[PDB]
């Protein structure tokens, strides 16, 4: 009857739902890495400037 | 000393976790200054040495003269109250308690180590405060190799590959007939 086509589509938005929720949360954590990385390579160049900085 | 500085600014740390950030940042912004009264002018009037660090929380702070406040204290104890003075008179003074003959060659031969010698602008400081002690004709040259921080420990390894030293050790033996107090002995 009515049922079967809003259960079909109900149970298509779970999965759907937990794989953007996965793939959202581990883009992030590549994001976070990337930035740490970043900013660890300005580190070492600003760290090289202010070492040196004519001795 | 740090820690107790930077409550003038507005940050607070008390608790024995919290002297581990304090370490880290005395470890990543201190600097020593070379001359100290015009850097302290310099640093309250222009902003060129206020850096900023990030606390594991976030919450990043700015550190203005406290860069080359707190490591200016080795060179001049009268901050903590300490009586003995810094450590360019200190070693000045145990070369003057040394013989006639061998200064010059300690003049020309002083050696760096430690983990806290590895402050940015030391050896340089260091250099200027003793040639104003030291006369003036002698020579002073301050060696601080790269590797400062594992000197004591790759002497360590040089010493116990040597052939002669096989028989500096305390054998179980001697301690055994003598007790603890084997160590006070010859037997280092």
């Amino acid at each position: 009857d009515k049922l079967k086509e809003a259960e079909t589509r109900a149970e298509f938005a779970e999965r759907s739902v937990t794989k953007l929720e996965k793939s959202i949360d581990d883009l992030e954590d590549e994001l976070y890495a990337q930035k740490l990385k970043y900013k660890a390579i300005s580190e070492e160049l600003d760290h090289a400037l202010n070492d040196m900085t004519s001795i | 000393y740090l820690m107790k500085i930077l409550t003038e600014r507005g940050y607070s740390f008390v608790t024995t976790a919290e002297r581990e950030i304090v370490r880290d940042i005395k470890e990543k912004l201190c600097y020593v200054a070379l001359d100290f009264e015009n850097e302290m002018a310099t640093a309250a009037s222009s902003s060129s040495l206020e850096k900023s660090y990030e606390l594991p929380d976030g919450q990043v702070i700015t550190i203005g003269n406290e860069r080359f406040r707190c490591p200016e204290t080795l060179f001049q104890p009268s901050f903590i109250g300490m009586e003995s003075a810094g450590i360019h008179e200190t070693t000045y003074n145990s070369i003057m308690k040394c013989d006639i003959d061998i200064r010059k060659d300690l003049y020309a031969n002083n050696v760096l180590s430690g983990g806290t010698t590895m402050y940015p602008g030391i050896a340089d400081r260091m250099q200027k405060e003793i040639t104003a002690l030291a006369p003036s004709t002698m020579k002073i040259k301050i060696i601080a190799p790269p590797e400062r921080k594992y000197s004591v420990w790759i002497g360590g390894s040089i010493l116990a590959s040597l052939s002669t030293f096989q028989q500096m050790w305390i054998s179980k033996q001697e301690y055994d007939e003598a007790g603890p107090s084997i160590v006070h002995r010859k037997c280092f």
